[PDB]
RNA sequence: GCUACCACAUCCAAGGAAGGCAGCAGGCGCGCAAAUUACCCAAUCCUAAUUCAGGGAGGUAGUGACAAUAAAUAACGAUACAG
RNA sequence: AUACAGUGAAACUGCGAAUGGCUCAUUAAAUCAGUUAUCGUUUAUUUGAUAGUUACAUGGUAUAACUGUGGUAAUUCUAGAGCUAAUACAUGCAAUCUCGACCCUUUGGAAGAGAUGUAUUUAUUAG
């Protein structure tokens, strides 16, 4: 095509949303935002066909305009709004706060958290470069540019952000033994320690992970998310923990 | 005054009178709503004295007595009125029996020390039979054919009864008189066990 | 858990 | 917003929720959850409220409460703590779980009236805490559920109240006296309730109290608390106000009240004259003109003249019935002073 | 007689309002009008008729059941707010729009789309000219 | 959308003026033959100064032995007469 | 509502109309299927960061809609006059941070010295 197409047909939508084919013919066209289109639930999937809380999307434009949704620490009111992983969604009026974690089936899951572990999330360092005037920054995984970052802070490590200033309370370094959710490929969704990563310049770097039940595979580094150290994940986990 | 004052009375009253029974007071309110959840809270059977038991065989006229029913009325906490349809009625006990001499008896057992008293009673008979021979007019008032079962509602307002005329028919409590009659509408739709 | 009704 | 545009939903500001805002709970015809009561009003409510909120604190609420409500002697008999839990929770100020607690509040007055009495100063405590923190965070809801919640506890204590209305008043001069305007207007409201239902012997002792206390902003909030009383609806009168009315002149013609009470009672006339049609205020134009003539005397004739002055002045003559009575008293006026009046 | 028991209830505070489904049991009937099933509704949950919804009923083959589902508001306010227009027109809530048809209301369209400005200068001016 | 050009063609009071879809339906292509120029944006989605406007996107309905699935058009007795 | 405050035809601004739909004539690594790079690029919008360097508010350098006079057989054809606005068009405005004596008070005040946009092009230095 010769620019941007505007309209998102279910058949070609992203498998794991699970709509139903026979309903219509069109889905939601992930809005821009944060996260990728195909690694994006939009807020419409996630309020209708997840909670079952709306019946139709006017319903869900209604409920948006009233303010009570509210995407990492903002309102959203948006029904493409993107989405993705580690994000907190929080509905104030029903007391429910939601992380979005794939499940081993490799589908976005309905995880409630507490106010608590709701106050953050964590995004794994993209990039970390110089900004104007010299001033340090880091680009998450969600498009979050923080500046003044801790030097120690380097690519590929995760960075835990505090919603309500946006700022970085702590930071893991990526190391073996170091507890890591995989974020693609066909092996998309289970948890596990990093044993050893394959360096290959000008290729792209394979890491050995291997799970409680000591089965180890390999994956492509840009699907790895470090979650945490072994036994110490700083973020409540689905069920299943990520096995199989 | 108003039915909310009512209920403050009553409960005012109930709550006295625990007071003047007795801890005890919230184990026994928490035994008052026991039967809400799903599980045995009476254990009563080593309280039990089989031995000393007085036993009593009462004789009745009818052939072959089918079945029994007992009404025991019960204070509701819920509102504070014995579940006694009428004044008269208070703490009064009655039993119903039924058999295949086509009669439905009532009895008092209120006094446990004395034996049943019989208050009133109905006979069905050839009378009754259906003209129609059509099962959705089988809606004769009184039995014609063997009587197997007999319940009385909770509320001590009616008793219930059944049997080989294919028929449910529900009677007054105070009169024995014939209210409804309710047919199964079924050939082989025999009434076994009521509850 | 609902509530249960009859008329007529 | 005088044309209202094509949309079904547009956007309301929160003094104009508030503007529209009027406590008074009986107008509301709508089924009410306590209506139907097969054993107790709060137990009705609450578990209609279990369902319907899901809010945290709540939540906790009902596992506290939920154990000692079941029947109404479980709740007279452990009164103290449920009303210590609810007192509890309501001061955490969630807007989220204020709608059942506020909701049961009322509701467990309505169960144990009498016994409420004893309750009755603390809640009035902790509603003003709440409405008074209500202002810093902007919810019309939050402000309506309290008002409803108070406007409840007069219905159900109304009895009790009246015999010493100027005890409940007293708990509320801050809200009346209050810098912002509406609590005062809502609060009136709710204690217009209880004068209405006062009788007159209890109410002269009340005018009184009020008048005396005359002697910031409690000016206008009883001139809304009058005006309240006495208006019922669209152009018409409540029956009371002739007798409420009677009571507030006789005391304002009264040496002994200040003169600014006499301000009031012109401050009074204005609003019903101006709310009421000509035919609901003929009984009051009465109960004037025989009592300004029963009371005239020289030591209260700088005070005849004002109201007199105020009420040809009021509606200019359309709302006076006959000119010739008040001439009459003109002339006797001017037979039995101050030459500006 | 006729039965009618509510399943899946499921509480929504931010529509303020409770789903569930509908089995209305009716031997030897036909079947049950909405508006009864509204009213009954409303005494038995014990909101006002208005807030009551039921759509989507559907008897069984052979008839005597029937499965629908219901919603409860609570309040008249929240479903005038919430609640779609035409079923709204169906419980009377709302009064039906009347427009023309889509061909002519098209037309309607671009014709006025040929016209430039008010046109009451060139209707005067029309006017003077014949 | 504009300029000049090459053709087609529409009007004029003859001085000029202006004109370009098999997308949706409905047609021509034989002298021999086949679904309606239907209803709606209620759904799912998309565009906007945006809940609310719109969308021949789409949906709804209309026709028919191209195909495919299931089944009516009767069921039960009595009597009389003949070999 | 004595600036207006309501909605609101028209008009000026802002956004969009490169989406969607339809047919298969063409072309044998031509697109294409998988695969790789952009340290070789542009990118509305979204999201997150990000700019202390007459003013109690300038002009028509301005007109639409609108009023009124006309011409033409006549068009989303027209000329003469008269208005009037902006997120349209042009113009445009007594602070902070360091080294810090005095080591005065020992958190601290503090003499004095200093330092202080962004965008484009070229050159240079550090990296």
């Amino acid at each position: 095509a010769r620019g941007p197409k505007k309209h998102l047909k279910r058949l070609a939508a992203p498998h794991h949303w699970l709509l139903d084919k026979l309903s219509g013919c069109y889905a939601p066209r992930p809005s821009a935002g944060p996260h990728k289109l195909r690694e994006s639930l939009p807020l419409i999937v996630f309020l209708r066909n997840r909670l079952k809380y709306a019946l139709n999307g006017r319903e869900v434009k209604a409920i948006l305009m009233q303010r009570h949704v509210k995407v990492d620490g903002k309102v959203r009111t948006d029904t493409t709004y993107p989405a993705g992983f580690m994000d907190v969604i929080t509905l104030d009026a029903t007391n429910e706060n939601f992380r979005l974690v794939y499940d081993v089936k490799g589908r976005f899951a309905v995880h409630r958290i507490t106010d608590e572990e709701a106050s953050y999330k964590l995004g794994k360092v993209k990039k970390v470069q110089l900004g104007k005037k010299g001033v340090p920054y880091v680009v998450t995984h969600d498009g979050r540019t923080i500046r003044y970052p801790d030097p120690n802070i380097k690519v590929n490590d995760t960075v835990k952000i505090d919603l309500a200033s946006g700022k970085i309370t702590d930071f893991i370094k990526f190391d073996a033994g170091k507890l890591v959710y995989v974020t693609g490929g066909r092996n998309l969704g289970r948890i596990g320690t990093i044993v050893h990563k394959e360096r290959h310049d000008g290729g792209f770097d394979l890491v050995h992970i291997k799970d409680s039940l000591d089965n180890t595979f390999v994956t492509r580094l840009n699907n790895v998310f470090v979650i945490g150290e072994q036994g110490k994940p700083y973020i409540s986990l689905p069920k299943g923990k990520g096995i199989k | 005054e108003n039915p909310a004052d009512k209920r403050r009375r009553l409960a005012k009253q109930y709550l006295e009178n625990l007071k003047s029974e007795a801890d005890i007071i919230a184990s026994r309110l928490k035994e008052d709503v026991a039967e809400q959840q799903g599980r045995v809270f009476r254990y009563f059977g080593d309280k039990l004295l089989i031995s000393e038991a007085k036993q009593s065989f009462t004789r009745v006229g009818e052939n072959n007595l089918t079945c029994i029913s007992c009404f025991q009325p019960v204070l509701n906490k819920y509102t504070f009125e014995e579940s006694s349809n009428g004044d008269k009625n208070k703490g009064r006990l009655f039993a119903y029996t039924v058999s295949k001499d086509l009669q439905l008896t009532k009895y008092d057992i209120t006094d446990f020390s004395k034996r049943p008293k019989k208050l009133k009673y109905a006979k069905g008979g050839a009378k009754y039979i259906p003209t129609s021979k059509h099962e959705y007019e089988n809606t004769t008032e009184g039995h014609y054919d063997e009587i197997l079962t007999v319940a009385a509602s909770p509320d001590g307002k009616y008793v219930v009864t059944g049997g080989r005329d294919r028929k449910l028919i529900v009677w007054s409590t105070e009169s024995l008189s014939p209210v409804k009659v309710i047919p199964t509408k079924d050939r082989r739709g025999e009434v076994l066990s009521l509850a | 858990k609902g509530k249960n009704l009859s008329f007529k | 917003q005088t044309t209202k545009s094509s949309k079904r939903y547009r956007y309301s500001s929160f003094k104009a929720r508030i503007d529209d805002l009027k406590i008074e709970p009986a107008r509301n015809l709508e089924k009410r959850v306590h209506d139907y009561v097969e054993s107790s009003h709060f137990l009705a409510s609450f578990d209609q409220w279990k369902e319907i909120n899901l809010s945290a604190k709540f939540t906790e609420f009902a596992a506290e409460i939920e154990h000692d409500v079941q029947t109404l002697p479980q709740i007279l008999y452990h009164d103290k703590k449920i009303f210590n839990s609810l007192v509890s929770f309501i001061n955490f100020h969630d807007e989220f779980s204020l709608q059942p607690l506020l909701d049961l509040l009322a509701q467990f007055c309505h169960d144990l009236g009498p016994d409420f009495l004893k309750f009755y100063e603390e809640a009035i405590k902790t509603l003003i805490n709440l409405l008074d923190a209500a202002i810093e965070f902007e919810s019309s809801n939050v402000f309506e559920w309290g008002f409803n919640c108070l406007a409840y506890i007069f219905k159900y204590l109304s009895k009790f109240l009246v015999k010493k209305l100027v005890l409940t008043c007293d708990l509320l001069i801050p809200l009346l006296s209050h810098s912002k305007e509406y609590l005062s207007r809502f609060s009136a409201e709710a204690l217009s309730f209880l004068v209405r239902k006062c009788p007159v012997s209890n109410l002269r002792e009340f005018v009184r109290s009020v008048f005396e206390k005359l002697e910031t902003n409690l000016y206008e909030g009883l001139l809304i608390l009058f005006t309240e009383s006495m208006t019922s609806t669209q152009e018409t009168l409540h029956s009371k106000a002739k007798a409420i009315m009677s009571v507030l002149l006789h005391e304002a013609l009264t040496k002994s009240s200040p003169e600014r009470s006499v301000s009031l009672l012109s401050d009074i006339w204005m609003n019903i004259s101006k709310y009421a049609s000509i035919e609901s205020l003929l009984p009051v134009y009465e109960v004037m003109y025989q009592d300004f003539n029963d009371s005239l005397d020289a030591t209260n004739i700088d005070r005849i003249l004002k109201v007199l002055t105020t009420i040809v002045f009021s509606e200019s003559g359309r709302k006076i019935p006959d000119w010739n009575k008040i001439t009459i008293l003109i002339e006797r006026i001017m037979s039995q002073l101050s030459q500006d009046k | 007689a006729v039965t009618i028991r509510t399943r899946k209830v499921i509480s929504n505070p931010l529509l303020a309002r409770k789903q569930f489904v509908v089995d209305v049991l009716h031997p030897n009937r036909a079947n049950v009008s909405k508006d009864e099933l509204r009213e009954k509704l409303a005494e038995v949950y014990k909101a006002e008729k208005d807030a009551v919804s039921v759509f989507g009923f559907r008897t069984q083959f052979g008839g005597g059941k029937s499965v629908g589902f219901g919603l409860v508001y609570n309040s008249v306010a929240e479903a005038k707010k919430f609640e779609p227009t035409y079923r709204l027109v169906r419980y009377g809530l709302a009064e039906k729009v009347e427009k023309a048809s889509r061909q002519q209301r098209k037309q309607k369209k671009n014709r006025d789309k040929k016209i430039f400005g008010t046109g009451k200068r060139l209707a005067k001016k029309v006017a003077r000219r014949n």
